């Protein structure tokens, strides 16, 4: 957070470099003196991009193909009335594998 | 002077401040023991670079943590900008030995540092071991004890200003206590 | 007194000096005989009178022709921006009028008269308000970024090269023949929809229209100097606000 | 990978031919720091210089199925597709690809390929360093160099 | 092989339920935008040799990939190219009509950019290619159908990649 | 500005030396083919109209992009400004081959113009194979071997005229780069 | 070495000119000073055949108890591995400096070394030595005040290179001790 | 040792069988240039000395910290010991191209030189460079495009023996790596 009013638009400026020359005066100067920067942020402020753009795949289903088996990635309503519950588990499948619900 | 020192440093704009020969007798007989001071700020900027880079690579020499993945002193911008503040420091605590007080280092330097290092998450005790290094050079430096180097200068003793610089260092160490 | 004899060439002739010789002139009419001996000399001059006259109120000229070409970018550096005052601005042109430093291309955009259609508008106002560091950041990865696409452009430039010396031996060898048609040049023929060309069919462009290897990596070089020209006008704009993160700071 | 990536070499190696990759670990990229192979390497590093870049990349790639265990104190040269020739010397159970000494045997690939693991990266035989990026000069006057040229009656000692 | 209508039947039957209502809203456009698929369809399959031959004099035939040695020198290899793009533009008119781009993984994506390599054909030119061949569609079909059968060109360059 | 006899003064006043007799020899030789010189920029000034007609819009044979909507080329005060320059740039060209030597075209005209066609918008690498046009124009009709036009010369040799107008125009396209 | 920038390609059948979908903006924008960077790094591997014998011969000469009989460097094999350990942590640093971030440092070189040194009984407080060393060895050729050897250069400011390479050497110093 | 005939011999043995006469068509092809072989050892030889003395030092202008002191180029006796086993390696080299077959090479001049180069403490980056500088000289003397010395050659080709001897230089800085 910028709390830093106490330092303002004058913050790095750094009085004190003092350059003799001899036994002369001591000639003060204001340079700023600026690091090895680099100031590493994502996703600067414009695209940067020309043409050259085709990345994007879908991620990966497993076995069955990207994006082919979502139905137990799957979205809700309701369950009908009459399904009663089951009694052996089995735990839940990567997604029966190849054929859909439309095979 | 200060007069033209201020106004180009906390005074006014960024200037510089070119002093001729006829204004420099007149600061030397301003400044007491103006011949031995300027040899004591010309003992610590001629060495500035090298005073710097033992006083924050020693903190993490001793504390190095630092630079794990995690720690402050990774991810190089954040490196170089424990840098720039050791070299800030030492810069004015320079100008406060030049000028012979500590209220110029105060108001510019030192005033809201201690808010600023806990609201970015600076570990505030090393930047005590931080300074307690470049208190340890500049007495050294000042007194021509220096290890690898040693100055010529004209002969006499700097002990006085040697404890006058180290009453400007632990002043930063008790404002970002 | 720098700034003195900066604003006279731009308040009374409306430009800049046009070199270092043609300023240290005018520092020998003020040696000479003062203030108004300097002032005189451009109200009582034939590149005054054959510009303003006697009845024009002078004015920042955009001629188009500039005997020195540097003179350009010093007037827009001059004379930049409608809300801009001259009052305690630094002097800007010494080390331009002796090639010590070069004006920086965002600040004669400032200069410039502002046209309704670029190809790349500018972001000077779209500009987020973040720190100096990341505007630091932002500008290396786009002088990145337009250094990449130059070395591309030219690999372009080197297939338009390389796809003409393909058929150079033909396009020379027909060059020589009698190629005669059925139609359309002659109105005495029947040529239908080829008296011109018919109903649509001429494009968006003219050249679009032709076939040929050297047409279409031509039409690979203009889509790629789109993607240099947009990143380089990125940065001028990135730069300019660097001026004002470091003129105000 | 990464350099065959961008430098488009790796759509000639994802073919199906049989190939002899002789692929440098990155200590070997790593190794590239000598005072001598960087004057001749470095200057692959500039953006613009991908066209080297393919070439020296390109040598490492061998047409055929080289294993270890068919180079028996067996010596036999081969050109890259690259274009140029390079020696595979197996003695002594130590197999070398030009300056290669081999440091994993194979690894066994896709199409019936090989990748031998080499110690530093080969560079063509015939392989001239790019110059680094230059200023292009222009003589400064034109009488300096009406001078510079003999005459004719110079030529025939007719003058000093 | 799903379209918009399979995609939600068979997302729905799979955990048994009835269509959650909401489920419908894809649906819901889906028949909105039924009519402007078709019109797009349409058109495509008139042009569909014209497209194609502005893609390739617009985009790869402009470099190499065309001259000899390019991958695109031979007769053979040049009329590969055609019928090869003629599937692009003719499996993304189906994933346009059916509103899902379940059958271009399944007929065309699976087995490609590995079948490209063996051949050693460049995924670089065959982008580009697909990328202008997209872009021509755009100028036949309109706007927002241009961004119904552009939608699903990219899928194809995206996996291909 | 300078000439090619005027380089020769600078030369001599860097060592404060008179312009003795052995560099006469080569200034004598350049008179002596002062003829060939006005008989060289007679055969671009004749054709000069046509130069830059067919160079720019040959730089268009290679750019459809610049007679697109938003392009360079595109309007006609847009196509009026770009004619206007193609031959201020063969102007100062036929100044320096004039005048022995490149000294106007280098300050009076190639100084601070690639920062000035960033700022206008200019495609900078548009004008390099624009003015690439013009020197090859330009040593075809030194050397007499343009097709469409010859024009009447007495016999002899005029390649150094050549490759002398050809260093003018490289001397363009490195400044625009 | 070669993974330190970005090499664009502009040809035919590459996959990486159209369907690469990135220009590498952190590694575009490093070649932004990157004639600097690239002679900073020629200073150190052109001097790094006599950096590593100077540095390890200097502690030697400041720990005379290394080269005694049971010290950890009186046998051949290990005056040989002692040698070739100070070559591949100058290599890295050499790599992290023209790379600019010290990621390639931590990984191959760093990670796992305090560990190493511990389990064969190499000694961290004389190792460190070894590499201050160098820290100060590497700063005099990049600000170009080395005593018996200068190079020549383009004229201008190299720290932040010297100030940059001294955060790397540390980093190295820290990590095992 | 072996040679060019010995090699099939025992690759004949290998495979228990006769040297047939597909066998001999790849030595009676090899006597037939065998002329050929006997002129490109004769480049060799006859600059054996101005060779070893244009690679020594050709490695010391590229990596000037071999003469620097702590070097290993230092002293008189490491200097001319570095130019004994240039051309100790270029003997060995000249019997190898002479006799057809790299056992002599791998034998006599690399029987353990990775051994010793590393027990002398030699550094193996700049050895790399010596021996192929003279892979870049006597691909320029068989081929007899040297730039500054001619021999006077029957003219053919080349090819193979230049190509022969840059694998067995290779072999060397294989092995030696
Ligand atoms: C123009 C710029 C300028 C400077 C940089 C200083 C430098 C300086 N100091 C002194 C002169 C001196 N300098 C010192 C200082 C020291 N001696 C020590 O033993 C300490 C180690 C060290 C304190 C840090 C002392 C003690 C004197 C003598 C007393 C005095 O003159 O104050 C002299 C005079 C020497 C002579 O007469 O030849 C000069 C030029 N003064 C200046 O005018
Ligand atoms: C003129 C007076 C003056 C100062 C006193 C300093 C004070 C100071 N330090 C930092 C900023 C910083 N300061 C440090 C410093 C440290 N962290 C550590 O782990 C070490 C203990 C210590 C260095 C030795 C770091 C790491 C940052 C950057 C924080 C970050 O970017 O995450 C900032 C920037 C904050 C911001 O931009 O919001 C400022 C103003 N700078 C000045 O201009
Ligand atoms: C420009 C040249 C130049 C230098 C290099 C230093 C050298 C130096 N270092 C210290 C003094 C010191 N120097 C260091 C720095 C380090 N110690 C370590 O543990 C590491 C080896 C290294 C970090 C890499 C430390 C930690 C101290 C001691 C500070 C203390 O008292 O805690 C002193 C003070 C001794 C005295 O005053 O008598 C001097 C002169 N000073 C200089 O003027
Ligand atoms: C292929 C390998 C390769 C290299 C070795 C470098 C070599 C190199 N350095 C610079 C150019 C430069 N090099 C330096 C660097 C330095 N100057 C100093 O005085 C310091 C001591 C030292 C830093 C350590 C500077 C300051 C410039 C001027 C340009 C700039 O500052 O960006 C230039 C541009 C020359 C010019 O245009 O003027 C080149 C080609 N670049 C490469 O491509
Ligand atoms: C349709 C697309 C189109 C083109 C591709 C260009 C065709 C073209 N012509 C020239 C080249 C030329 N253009 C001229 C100009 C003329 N010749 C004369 O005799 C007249 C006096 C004068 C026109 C008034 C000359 C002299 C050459 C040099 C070639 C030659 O004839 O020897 C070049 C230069 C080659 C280079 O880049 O180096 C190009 C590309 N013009 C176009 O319109
Ligand atoms: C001393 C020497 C000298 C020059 C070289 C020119 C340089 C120059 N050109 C233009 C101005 C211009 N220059 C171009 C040029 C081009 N766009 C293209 O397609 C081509 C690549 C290129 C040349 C054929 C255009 C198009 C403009 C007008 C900008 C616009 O209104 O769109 C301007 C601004 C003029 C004004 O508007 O007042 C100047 C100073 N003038 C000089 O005085
Ligand atoms: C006022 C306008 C004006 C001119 C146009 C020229 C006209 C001109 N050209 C030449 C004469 C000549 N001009 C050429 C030049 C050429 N011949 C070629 O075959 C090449 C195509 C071409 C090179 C550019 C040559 C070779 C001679 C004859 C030899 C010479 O004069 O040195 C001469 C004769 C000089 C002499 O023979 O002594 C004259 C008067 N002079 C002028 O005062
Ligand atoms: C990629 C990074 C990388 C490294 C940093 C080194 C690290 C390293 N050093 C040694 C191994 C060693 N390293 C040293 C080095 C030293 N001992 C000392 O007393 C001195 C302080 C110091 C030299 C300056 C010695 C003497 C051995 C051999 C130990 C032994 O065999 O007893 C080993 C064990 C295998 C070997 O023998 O090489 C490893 C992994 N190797 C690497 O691959
Ligand atoms: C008792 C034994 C003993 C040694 C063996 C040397 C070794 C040595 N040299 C330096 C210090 C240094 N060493 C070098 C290195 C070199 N300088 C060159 O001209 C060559 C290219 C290269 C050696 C081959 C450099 C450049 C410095 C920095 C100081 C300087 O500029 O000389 C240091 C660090 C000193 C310090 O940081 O203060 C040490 C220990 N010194 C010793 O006290
Ligand atoms: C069987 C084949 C065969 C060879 C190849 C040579 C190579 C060779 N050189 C040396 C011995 C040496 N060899 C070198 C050579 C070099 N150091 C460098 O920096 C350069 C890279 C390189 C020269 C090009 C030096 C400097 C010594 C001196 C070591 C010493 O005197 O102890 C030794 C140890 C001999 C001894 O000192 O007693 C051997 C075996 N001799 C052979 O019998
Ligand atoms: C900075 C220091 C430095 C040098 C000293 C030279 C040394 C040198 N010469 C050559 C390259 C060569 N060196 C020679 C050697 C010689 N020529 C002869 O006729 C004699 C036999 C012998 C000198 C007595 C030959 C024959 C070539 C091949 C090219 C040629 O000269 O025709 C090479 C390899 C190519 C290269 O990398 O440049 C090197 C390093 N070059 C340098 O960069
Ligand atoms: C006792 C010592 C001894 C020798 C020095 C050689 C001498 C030698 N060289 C060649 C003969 C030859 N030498 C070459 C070789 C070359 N020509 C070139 O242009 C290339 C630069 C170079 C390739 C390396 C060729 C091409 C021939 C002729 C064809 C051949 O003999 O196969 C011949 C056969 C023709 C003749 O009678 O001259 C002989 C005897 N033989 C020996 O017995
Ligand atoms: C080796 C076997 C082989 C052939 C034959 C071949 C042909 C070929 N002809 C082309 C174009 C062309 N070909 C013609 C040809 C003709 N116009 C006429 O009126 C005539 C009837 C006819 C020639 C006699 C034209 C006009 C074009 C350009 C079409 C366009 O620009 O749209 C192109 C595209 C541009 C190019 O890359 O060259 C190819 C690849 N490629 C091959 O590899």
């Amino acid at each position: 957070d910028v709390v830093n009013a106490a330092y303002p638009k004058n913050i790095k400026n750094k009085a004190p470099v003092i350059s003799f020359d001899g036994k002369k005066g001591v000639k003060l100067e204001m340079v700023t003196l600026q690091t090895f920067a680099g100031d590493d942020s994502e996703d600067t402020l414009f695209d940067y991009s020309s043409g050259k753009f085709m990345p994007q795949k879908p991620a990966d289903m497993g076995i069955a193909w990207p994006s082919g088996d979502g139905r137990q990635a799957e979205m809700k309503g309701g369950k009908g009335s009459f399904n009663q519950p089951d009694l052996r588990k089995y735990g839940p499948f990567p997604d029966f594998l190849k054929r859909s619900m439309d095979l | 002077m200060l007069d033209a020192f201020s106004r180009v440093v906390v005074n006014s704009d960024a200037k510089a401040a070119y002093v001729g020969g006829s204004d420099l007798q007149a600061l030397k007989s301003f400044i007491a023991d103006g011949n031995k001071r300027l040899d004591a700020v010309n003992s610590i900027v001629s060495n500035a670079s090298c005073m710097v880079s033992d006083a924050v690579s020693g903190m993490i020499c001793e504390n190095p943590g630092l630079i794990s993945p995690g720690g402050n002193c990774y991810t190089n911008r954040r490196m170089a900008a424990c840098l720039r503040d050791g070299e800030i420091i030492l810069r004015y605590v320079s100008y406060a030995l030049l000028a012979g007080d500590a209220s110029v280092l105060e108001d510019r330097c030192l005033n809201g540092l201690k808010e600023t290092y806990i609201a970015l998450g600076v570990p505030t005790n090393s930047s005590i071991r931080a300074v307690s290094i470049m208190k340890a050079q500049a007495v050294a430096f000042i007194t021509n004890t220096a290890t690898e180097r040693k100055m010529s200068f004209a002969a006499g003793d700097c002990t006085s200003l040697a404890s006058e610089v180290a009453s400007y260092f632990d002043r930063v160490g008790a404002a970002i206590s | 007194q720098f700034r003195f004899i900066e604003l006279n060439f731009k308040h009374f002739m409306g430009r800049a000096p046009l070199d270092m010789a043609e300023m240290s002139k005018h520092y020998e009419i003020f040696a000479a005989g003062g203030y108004d001996a300097e002032v005189d000399s451009y109200f009582d001059s034939e590149e005054y009178l054959d510009v303003f006259g006697l009845d024009t109120v002078p004015y920042m000229r955009f001629r188009g022709t500039y005997a020195p070409n540097s003179t350009f970018n010093l007037q827009c550096r001059l004379q930049g921006g409608w809300a801009r005052s001259d009052k305690k601005l630094p002097m800007m042109s010494m080390l331009p009028l002796n090639n010590k430093a070069a004006i920086m291309p965002h600040q004669i955009v400032d200069g410039l008269p502002v046209i309704p259609n670029s190809e790349h508008p500018s972001q000077k106002y779209n500009v987020p308000k973040v720190s100096r560091e990341k505007l630091q950041r932002e500008l290396l990865i786009a002088q990145g970024k337009a250094n990449a696409l130059q070395i591309e452009l030219d690999a372009a430039y080197t297939s338009l090269a390389s796809s003409r010396a393909f058929l150079a031996p033909f396009a020379a060898m027909a060059a020589d023949m009698d190629i005669r048609p059925l139609y359309g040049k002659n109105p005495q023929v029947f040529a239908g929809q080829f008296l011109g060309v018919g109903a649509g069919q001429w494009g968006k462009t003219g050249a679009d229209t032709v076939r040929g290897r050297s047409r279409r990596v031509a039409a690979d070089i203009g889509v790629k100097e789109f993607q240099l020209e947009r990143v380089k006008q990125l940065v001028v704009d990135l730069q300019r606000a660097l001026a004002l993160e470091d003129a105000e700071a | 990978v990464k350099l065959l990536n961008e430098s488009g070499v790796e759509k000639l190696v994802e073919q199906a031919g049989p190939y002899t990759v002789f692929a440098p670990t990155d200590d070997a990229f790593a190794a590239l720091l000598e005072p001598h192979s960087f004057n001749k390497l470095a200057t692959l590093l500039r953006p613009e210089n991908n066209d080297a870049l393919r070439k020296v990349l390109m040598h490492h790639v061998i047409p055929g199925a080289f294993t270890s265990a068919s180079l028996m104190d067996r010596a036999v040269t081969v050109k890259s597709l690259a274009g140029e020739p390079i020696s595979i010397m197996g003695l002594n159970k130590l197999v070398t690809a030009g300056t290669a000494k081999v440091v994993r045997a194979d690894v066994p690939c896709a199409n019936g390929c090989i990748i031998h693991a080499v110690s530093s990266v080969i560079i063509p035989p015939n392989y001239v360093p790019v110059p680094q990026p230059t200023k292009p000069v222009f003589p400064r006057s034109v009488i300096a160099e009406i001078a510079k040229l003999p005459t004719p009656r110079q030529a025939l000692g007719l003058d000093p | 092989m799903q379209d918009a209508i399979t995609s939600v039947i068979n997302a729905a039957d799979v955990q048994g339920k009835y269509l959650d209502a909401n489920s419908v809203e894809k649906l819901r456009g889906y028949f909105q935008t039924g009519e402007l698929r078709v019109r797009a369809a349409a058109t495509i399959a008139a042009n569909a040799a014209t497209i194609i031959k502005e893609a390739v004099a617009k985009s790869l035939l402009y470099s190499d990939i065309t001259r000899p040695g390019g991958n695109m020198y031979t007769t053979r290899r040049y009329a590969a190219c055609i019928r090869d793009l003629d599937y692009y533009l003719r499996y993304a008119t189906y994933g346009m009509l059916a509103g899902d781009p379940s059958i271009l993984d399944e007929r065309v994506l699976n087995g490609l950019k590995e079948t490209y390599n063996s051949l050693g054909v460049p995924i670089g030119a065959t982008i580009q290619a697909i990328q202008a061949m997209k872009e021509v569609t755009g100028s036949l079909v309109g706007s927002d159908a241009g961004k119904e059968m552009g939608l699903y060109f990219d899928y194809i360059c995206s996996g291909l990649s």
